[PDB]
Order: structure tokens, then sequence, then C-alpha cells
């Protein structure tokens, strides 16, 4: 508490602490809409995960 | 429900080959997938033997367990979706066109998870794919939907 570390936790979760990048965003959760998720993280990147 | 399907019953007497109206828990996997199911063979296998059921010795059937079984892997039905298979071969080779190259569907089909024969994978392979080498997966699960 007194080092910072907590505060810093704290901060983050105002922000946007995890931050998935896309592929590793499409492999892990395609599955979920599996047809849809996976056209998308196919079709771009990006726009997949979108 | 009747909508009583009574043409279930005549399926059976085509499918038991002594005719004393009883079909072998073996052939109750193949004859539920003939009368418009498509129940995964671990699913089948579980269900018997979550009841107990061995299909390990011999075994008879009656109607009146084959009839109850049939509707309990009729609500199943709702995981057949035809964007799923379609996707998943369209992650399994490069480029924008739906060809799989004839040896890794049939090395896929025979040995990745539940094993299908290396004669049922060249029965369906023949025809959909020509002397190319290339599997076109969007006609070739078209005509596997339509049985």
């Amino acid at each position: 508490r007194c080092n910072g570390v907590l505060e810093g936790i704290r901060i983050c979760r105002k922000g946007f602490p995890s931050r998935v990048l896309y592929a590793d965003f499409k492999q892990r959760y395609r599955v979920l809409n599996a047809s849809a998720i996976p056209e998308g993280q196919f079709m771009d990147s990006k726009k997949a995960s979108e | 429900s009747k909508a009583a399907a009574d043409d279930f019953k005549e399926a059976f007497l085509l499918f038991d080959r002594t005719g004393d109206a009883k079909i072998t828990a073996s052939q109750v996997g193949d004859i539920a997938r003939a009368l418009g199911q498509n129940p995964t063979n671990a699913e089948i296998n579980k269900i018997l033997g979550n009841p107990s059921k061995e299909e390990m010795n011999a075994a008879a059937i009656t109607f009146e367990e084959f009839l109850p079984m049939l509707q309990a892997a009729a609500n199943n039905k709702d995981q057949g979706t035809f964007e799923d298979f379609v996707e998943g071969l369209r992650v399994f080779d490069k480029e924008g066109n739906g060809t799989v190259m004839g040896a890794e569907l049939r090395h896929v089909l025979a040995t990745l998870g539940e094993k299908m024969t290396e004669e049922e994978v060249e029965e369906l392979m023949k025809g959909q794919e020509d002397s190319n080498g290339c599997i076109n997966y969007e006609a070739f699960v078209k005509h596997i939907m339509s049985v």
C-alpha cells in the first residue's frame, strides 16, 4: 500500500488493464461464435476481433 | 410425438436381420444416423454406459428403449451448424479459395478424434476431389449435408 504497487493497480483498473493483441485474440476465442468470430479474425487480423 | 412418425418403426424392421423386432445396441448408433440424427460416437457411448448398459456383451433391443433413445438424441441436432463446418476447413488451408489438399483431409479424418476408416474416407471424397489433388470443400460440405 505504502509502496505504490497497490495504487498502480488501482489506476490501472480504472483504466483498461488487460489488453489483448488481435491474433492472440482470434485463436483463443474464435470458438465463441465460431462461425462469425473466425471469419472476422481471418478476414482481417484486426477487423476480425472486431 | 407422432407428429407420430411410424416410419421409424418401419425402418427398425429394415435393420433387424432376425425379424424378431429387436435391434442390437451396436446398431443403434448407425440407425440414429439413418433416422436423421447425428450424435457423435462418444455421445452414443456415454449415454449407453450412463444407463449401466454394456455394449461389450450381447445385446438385444426392443423398440421401447430405442424410441426414447432417439428422442433423447433429437435435442442435440441444434449442434449441426454449417457455418462452423465450412469455417473449420477454411482455417485448414491458406489463400482465398476453399481447397484442401487430398491427403490432408484423408489423414485428418482417419486419425484425428473419432477414427473414420480409410475406406469410409475414400467413399466420402470420391467424386468431389478430382485429379488436381484439391478438394473444394464449399461443394464438398454441401454434398455431405445433402444426405
